[PDB]
């Protein structure tokens, strides 16, 4: 069975992965190699980012599979499977799709509660190691999930910071209060 | 008498560019910098208090 | 990128989990959903056009649009007792009245 | 000081706490908008928009959640947050909205003074039951002969005026508030009326001299107006009838009685049609969607008539539909047709024939029966909507230079002088102890003898007459409300006396 | 089957879809239930979407539904109560008590879905009802097992209509019967609800002998439709298990037809003709069957019909004018001119009106004043144009019977002491045939044509006559 | 780096974008895309998420490389007002191309303005003369009012609009507007030369009338935003001088046109017609942008094309309510050989009372609305049977609306040419007089034919003497 | 397309692109969306009537729908001089044999 649904189209797929792979207890193996599997692909410059888009029939496209596998061994039955299937509806743009989604899935098996704490400029160090003591110790993340902090810079932010995780968040930026504060001007 | 109404509001916009302005020269100055990083422990301070 | 109505979760595990498909797809058909008496079959693939179909619930239908994905029957009885996951099979005899 | 004010602001925008949800902004303009994220959402809750905008959110979807802008497109940016409230759309209830103008959102657009609040009301109200429900109570008048003798209004009960745009349609409605001054004025809080206007899709310079004739008449001491105009967001127009019943049924619920008009409905229609056709619901016939009769049928029934534990409590409404092209077969007319217990159709040819603000008598009918007008006012009146219809069919046969007789001529003179006396005139309504003589006077016949000209000499004549020797009379009618056998046999010799000028 | 757990996913207003667990499903036409601030909600399961999970119809408001809220199954159909409780409680959509005298308690309750009766069991009428009322009893009679469709048009005193009927037929006829609003509106419950407390039919000392499903137009389209199943479901538990003759008694039909519209557009139907649903035909053909005579009780329905801004050839009341055996038109114009009944008594067909069924004596009149009427109507042009006195002799006799006629339909009403304050009297339907054979023959046309206006029989007219002379 | 982007698609003359940063764009921003023919300038209108905006082109798209370069300009698109931008003929663009060379700037304004609000109002309560018998005594102009005018643009309603210029424009607007959406630009060049010879536009200098005229060439969505661009000059005369403005249109159905042709390309659904289901917002904010404030009040002259002259369609419908005043023009009027074409059964206004154009006026009126429709009800009697197969009172009514019908006609200085009677010009006060004496039977003694292009009372009784001998 | 016919300015040479554009009309139509939205473009119209022409008057112009606004030079002299005012006399021509009987 699937844990939760998540994700809209081209999410089908990778719901239906995960419960195939549920069976056995190794998904995590699976999506490794699809990331291993998918690289070779992009380090494939031409009919690899020139064979994403339709372009080509179905059954050269399926033949394009089949080289990708005899070429990389490790990739798991079901994931093996999974390629032919979306070969004969005749897709490869939404590839990357079902490997991301196939990711998050995965991670939520892992018990892995990813996480972006989005800033004005890249915090210290142990700013970091305070955040993510901190965000430990709110109700927000109860334990039993581990967060990962992950650092970006955005100049669009301008001032403050948003921490950002789960269905949770606490922004605590200057940038909205200018928003909001050039609004309110009357007098 | 129109035009001495429309001079009380616009003092008030003269002194609204201040505010605007005075954005500008926050943000040039490394207060930007140190004022970020007052905002990540006013973060922590509050993941104690949620 | 497209969709197609035969995108139904427990149809693309069986098909990931290297399972091939047209031996329960024969005449052997499976409704995969049900809505306003119009039966949505995945299978049938010896049928005839226009020919009587027969549900597990006890119910009959006719099968007016055969399209690759999906076989919409169209429903002679009940909408109430007829469910998702239902074997339909195939009279072998298209749509007939006694005559004498 | 301006700096002083300046200070403040800046030291109201710093610092709030967490977020039920966030969702990242991508489709959006038209002032309607989808986000991505936002799974902690319920329907009519508001989310607040970190462009300073609020939005309440009416389609939900377990892609992108559609949310209703009330502001605009041009400040809303692909990729900002949006922070559920966690609390449903409400609007400030109290002591302090009347005598003051009001957008949908219940602030004062007027810059008059501050908005009492004795509390806050939701915009969805589950329209009363039938266990606390009375029978029809308390006469309603318009101050317009034609629509009380024929077509009576009671207070908690609908009748919806219809008609082409613009033949008087605005002096019809402006006419019955103004007639409810005898009534605001004089003693006992569930005598009097507190109406609250709604102004739909309409431009501010109408509204505008509409409000100023009020205050003339010393009316805006007790209107309050709602207004969402056309210009402003199609979501607050399809909330502005909701959230003016809201206003409404805090006199109803106190017990004091109140008047509520829908000027227009056919406006809100297309406000929604615009909401509607963006939150992806499939329509029906004319583009309107197939949850149009709903919106109208949960409204219209959120004023009516409360029982002696609810302190006789009624929110009266009085439904307007102007219609966009004419024709009554048309959609939104048969929707709102079904809802309400009357039709009052105003005539576009009526207004040329001289009746200005014009009303046929035909085409209106009130399924309300006749107990909801003045008991004085019904005996009178008793034949005049059978004498009306003897005139409207001997009217018929006589056009093509038909061959008349004497029997039938009686009829159509009849009927010529009562229609005559009937015409209304424009921004002035009356006082119905001074209604019930002139009817009286015509349904007797002493106003057939009496040249069609000088119809109009008798009727300033004969009521001018009586202010000076019968001014009893006038008083007996005022306080009973029912007519004696000595008080007719005494204004009955009154009429005999005044028949010539 | 047992309880299963979904998650709502898709709150777009009536339509709201929920997604059950894997390999475990809700049936079509189950009734899920959501605790809600207000009540209790019930699913009707009307559609599966595939991948598990169903599109379902709400009967209580969607205000605040979080999607991904949790959807108990029951694990079957919407079922209300039914019972010899069933009388006087105040039913709505869902099927509790919103008057609150206590739940319907009974042993047995039954689903709101029902297959229609089996043709064996199937009867015809062949007795002939009696209404009370004259226009009604020589022009259009009623047929006890008949399912008859009050069609009209705005201010004919819809209400004032039925609610006569009432008064005159429901106390004389034997068995029980269940009043039913589709569509309601709060003026109108309030009405009928006090009309039937003034004549003791309803008892809060006893019993009732009606019973009443009120849902009002203020629940969402939803609701609106079910309701109708909900007061039907009752009438065939009298008919069947008791055994009871009922006079079933709906309002306003229309609105149910109005309702299902909506519905349709919602859930994905394609508009048809006249922006009405596409299922018409098919609603109402499984609604009607279920109404009638079986080897049990005996049903005979009135059904109120409002025929959208006075034409009738529009798809809704068009297609109900053939499912209902004895229809009339109630007309603007016939209001106006003064008569009540605004029963149009030319517009007015029974599905029997033959003579070896009515009777030959009442079949010979009533061929006649259907004629008489219809001479009048075409002489009209005549008189019209060329002139009133250009007419024959034999036009001007008809032309002063036919007024008579007019007048002499016209019955004064009981629940019209308002609308007009003249009281109701009960006539015969044998009594009726006999004084409207005398103003034929002609033995009458000495009596003014306004002592012929709100009266009895005939002995009533001849006297009448006397008193406008003094 | 800049707000940069690629065309990704080429859907009509609504372009589309896609940037290739995350960087937040804005609605109601103009981007530009270098092209080799000019410049194309696109206009921001929806966002449709993943760094793709949806664009309405001002400027010809024909010739348009895909993959091509945009560049974001980082706001509004902004004219240039001025009390001496004067004199010229602006476009949607900025541009002039009257070739009059560069227009004044001194402050330069977003085209998309925030309508002001209600509690600026100074709404019109002192009466205009237009100096047409039929609109004084029945429908008469007020300043501040919002006039409307339906029919045609080819039937003598476009004739209508240059007689109002004649009169209300050479004597009232100390600086005044004309705006015109699908404007024909050979016409357009005729309004440019009557203007300057009757010296209201003096070089480039100080001149008491502006142009804006988008051709009817231009792609639909370019059109849409003339109208905008004139408002923006019509605000800032209402703004910041007290100086009085006027406005005339023709046509504001061009805009509601535009919208309609749009639509399908954004991403909308069509409404039933054809008209856009965005139809009461849109309007909205362009009559709530022509609005009285107490900062100046702002009379208008609207014009409405009326599309197979259904009036009963939602755009001319909607418009009413929005209105004071109307003097519809229709076909039939036309055919009868009334010169003007307005209907005299369908005019309306909000001046009409009897205590603001007087008991007097109203009373008159009165007469003249009853008397008219009474012949129409008429119409089949008459023809049919006869006029004394009719009764003598409706004869008498019937034989006076003929005379009162014909007299309506009012040959003006630009139709002078085609009549051959000189142009004419009728008073407010006379007009009063002049209906209230034919209807106590004063002037029933002289033909019908003599009612047909009189002038004032006295030429009706003159010309009775040039037929007779 | 209409736009590119046009009487132009000495600059550009003087030269005009003259264009009638030319609609097939079920015996008269004016009151339909397709004439009304050439008429709104053109000057004017050459309205000529079905019945007339059928029963061989040649030409056969109703000058009740027959107008151009910026005709008032572009005749010869000659065609305007002989020609006066007869344009309006048979606007009073039909009104006249309307009521003659």
């Amino acid at each position: 069975p699937p844990p939760v649904r998540l994700f809209g189209v081209e999410g089908t797929y990778a719901t239906a992965l995960y419960q195939a792979a549920a069976k056995n207890s190794s998904i995590d193996a699976a999506f490794q190699s699809l990331q291993k599997v998918e690289s070779t692909v992009k380090k494939n410059p031409k009919l690899g980012h020139l064979l994403l888009n339709p372009a080509l029939s179905l059954k050269d496209r399926n033949s394009v599979i089949d080289a990708i596998v005899e070429t990389h061994k490790n990739l798991d039955g079901y994931v093996v499977n999974l390629l032919k299937v979306l070969s004969e509806n005749n897709r490869l743009g939404c590839f990357e799709k079902i490997a991301s989604d196939f990711g998050v899935l995965n991670d939520a098996h892992n018990g892995l509660l990813k996480g972006t704490v989005t800033s004005a400029e890249p915090l210290d160090p142990k700013s970091f190691k305070r955040i993510e003591k901190a965000l430990s110790a709110s109700k927000l993340v109860g334990q039993g999930k581990s967060l990962k902090l992950e650092n970006v810079v955005k100049p669009e932010i301008k001032g403050g910071l948003i921490v950002e995780l789960g269905d949770k968040t606490v922004d605590l930026s200057i940038s909205t209060k200018i928003q909001k504060l050039n609004k309110v001007l009357e007098d | 008498v129109r035009y001495e109404a429309s001079l009380r509001q616009l003092e008030q916009r003269q002194l609204a560019k201040s505010v605007i302005s005075r954005v500008q020269s926050e943000l040039g100055n490394p207060k930007f910098q140190e004022k970020v990083l007052q905002q990540s422990i006013s973060e922590i301070e509050q993941l104690l208090s949620k | 990128t497209k969709a197609q109505p035969t995108e139904v979760s427990s149809i693309l595990e069986e098909r990931i989990k290297g399972v091939s498909d047209e031996a329960n797809l024969n005449e052997t058909g499976r409704v995969l959903a049900v809505g306003d008496g119009i039966a949505r079959v995945f299978g049938l693939n010896n049928i005839q056009a226009e020919e009587l179909v027969e549900f597990s619930s006890g119910v009959k239908g006719m099968a007016l649009n055969l399209e690759p994905g999906q076989v919409g029957i169209v429903l002679f009885g009940s909408d109430r007792l007829v469910k998702e996951g239902e074997l339909v099979k195939r009279t072998g005899n298209i749509v007939d009245v006694p005559v004498g | 000081e301006v700096s002083s004010i300046l200070e403040e602001r800046i030291k109201g925008v710093s610092d709030e706490a967490n977020l039920n949800e966030t969702g990242r902004v991508l489709a959006v303009g038209d002032g309607i908008a989808r986000v991505f994220g936002l799974n902690n959402i319920q329907a009519e809750e508001l989310v607040e928009f970190s462009s300073g905008v609020k939005g309440m959110a009416l389609n939900l979807e377990p892609g992108q959640v559609g949310i209703v802008l009330f502001g605009s497109d041009r400040l809303v940016k692909e990729g900002e947050l949006v922070k559920r409230t966690g609390n449903i759309v409400d609007v400030p209830v109290g002591p302090g909205l009347l005598g003051r103008v009001v957008d949908a959102l219940g602030n004062p657009i007027d810059g008059k003074g501050p908005i009492d609040a004795a509390g806050r009301s939701r915009a969805q109200v589950k329209a009363p039951g039938i266990l606390p429900r009375r029978s029809v109570h308390e006469p309603v008048q318009t101050g317009l002969k034609a629509v009380d003798a024929l077509v009576p209004i009671g207070r908690g009960q609908r009748e919806l005026i219809i008609g082409d745009r613009q033949t008087g349609k605005t002096a019809v409605a402006l006419d019955t508030i103004l007639n409810q001054k005898r009534w605001n004025n004089g003693s006992d809080e569930s005598k009097k009326l507190y109406c609250v206007y709604v102004a739909v899709g309409q431009k501010r310079s109408t509204v505008a001299q509409l409000v100023q004739t009020l205050e003339q008449h010393d009316a805006m001491k007790y209107s309050i107006i709602v207004a969402a105009t056309a210009s402003e967001a199609a979501p607050l127009q399809y909330l502005a009838p909701f959230t003016a019943a809201s206003i409404g049924e805090w006199f109803r619920d106190n017990g004091k009685h109140a008047l509520i008009v829908y000027d227009d409905l056919s406006k809100q229609a297309v406000a929604y049609r615009q909401l509607s056709l963006l939150l992806r619901r499939p329509p029906g016939r004319e583009a309107y969607p197939g949850d149009v009769f709903y919106l109208h049928s949960r409204l219209l029934e959120r004023a009516a008539k409360l029982s002696e534990k609810e302190g006789s409590g009624s929110l009266t409404a009085l439904p307007v539909i102007e219609t966009q092209g004419g024709d009554v077969s048309a959609y939104i007319p048969t929707n709102v047709i079904s809802i309400t217990d009357g039709q009052i159709f105003l005539e576009a040819e009526l207004f040329y024939k001289g009746i200005r603000p014009a009303i046929n008598v035909g085409l209106s009918v009130s399924r309300v029966g006749s107990a909801a007008q003045v008991k004085a006012l019904k005996q009178v009146a008793g034949s005049l909507k059978l004498f009306l219809a003897q005139y409207r069919e001997v009217a018929a046969f006589a056009q093509f230079g038909s061959d008349l007789d004497a029997s039938t001529k009686q009829t159509l003179v009849r009927g010529e002088r009562l229609t005559q006396l009937l015409k209304q005139n424009q921004y002035s309504p009356l006082a119905t102890e001074e209604q019930v003589p002139l009817i009286y006077a015509g349904v007797n016949g002493h106003l057939d003898g009496i040249e069609l000209s000088r119809i109009g000499e008798f009727e300033s004549s004969f009521l001018s007459y009586l202010k000076s020797n019968h001014n009893e009379l006038l008083t007996e009618i005022r306080e009973k409300g029912e007519l004696s056998k000595e008080l007719l046999a005494s204004l009955k010799s009154a009429t005999e006396s005044f028949v010539a000028t | 089957s047992t309880p299963i757990t979904g998650k709502v996913t898709a709150v777009i207003g009536a339509i709201v879809d929920v997604h059950f667990e894997q390999s475990e499903l809700p049936a079509i036409l189950n009734a899920l239930e959501i605790k809600t601030p207000q009540g209790k909600l019930v699913l009707e399961v009307a559609q599966h979407l595939g991948e598990n999970t169903v599109r379902t119809i709400a009967m209580d408001g969607t205000e605040g539904l979080v999607r991904g809220e949790k959807v108990l199954d029951t694990g079957g159909p919407i079922s209300v109560p039914v019972g010899r409780e069933t009388l006087g409680r105040i039913i709505n959509v869902i099927g509790e008590p919103i008057d609150e005298r206590g739940p319907i308690k009974s042993k047995l309750r039954k689903p709101i879905h029902a297959d229609p009766p089996s043709f064996a069991e199937q009867s015809t009428s062949a007795e002939i009802l009696e209404t009370g009322i004259k226009v009604v009893d020589l022009l259009a009679p009623y047929a006890r097992g008949g399912k008859i469709g009050l069609f009209g048009g705005a201010g004919v005193g819809k209400t004032v209509f039925i609610q006569e009927l009432i008064n005159n037929i429901a106390k004389a006829h034997g068995g029980f019967s269940v009043f039913t609003g589709v569509g309601e509106r709060t003026r109108e419950g309030n009405d009928l609800y006090r009309e039937m407390k003034e004549t003791g039919v309803i008892n809060l000392e006893g019993e009732s002998k009606v019973a009443l499903v009120f849902g009002q137009m203020n629940e969402p389209p939803g609701a609106r439709a079910r309701v109708a199943l909900t007061g039907l479901t009752i009438a065939e538990y009298f008919r069947d298990e008791e055994g009871q003759d009922v006079l079933l008694f709906i309002d306003n039909i229309f609105r149910f037809t109005q309702a299902g519209s909506e519905v349709s557009a919602l859930l994905g139907r394609i508009p048809s003709a006249v922006g009405y649903q596409p299922t018409l035909a098919t609603d109402m053909g499984l609604l009607q069957e279920r109404i009638t005579t079986t080897k049990k009780g005996s049903v005979t329905s009135v059904q109120a019909v409002y025929v959208p801004a006075d034409d009738l050839t529009d798809p809704a009341p068009a297609t109900t004018f053939a499912h209902l055996d004895a229809t009339t038109v109630l007309s603007r114009g016939i209001s106006e001119l003064g008569i009540y009944p605004a029963v149009d008594p030319l517009d007015s067909k029974s599905r029997l009106l033959d003579a070896a069924v009515v009777g030959q004596e009442h079949y010979d009149v009533a061929s006649k004043v259907q004629e008489t009427l219809q001479t009048y109507k075409s002489l009209q042009d005549i008189i019209a144009i060329l002139g009133m006195d250009e007419l024959s002799e034999q036009d001007k006799l008809t032309v002063e019977r036919a007024r008579k006629i007019q007048r002499f339909l016209s019955q004064p009403f009981a629940v019209a002491e308002v609308f007009t304050g003249i009281p109701g009297k009960l006539v015969r339907l044998k009594d009726t045939v006999a004084s409207f054979k005398a103003v034929l023959e002609g033995k009458y046309d000495n009596i003014p044509e306004h002592a012929f206006y709100m009266v009895g029989g005939i002995e009533d007219v001849v006297a009448k006559a006397e008193k406008l002379a003094a």
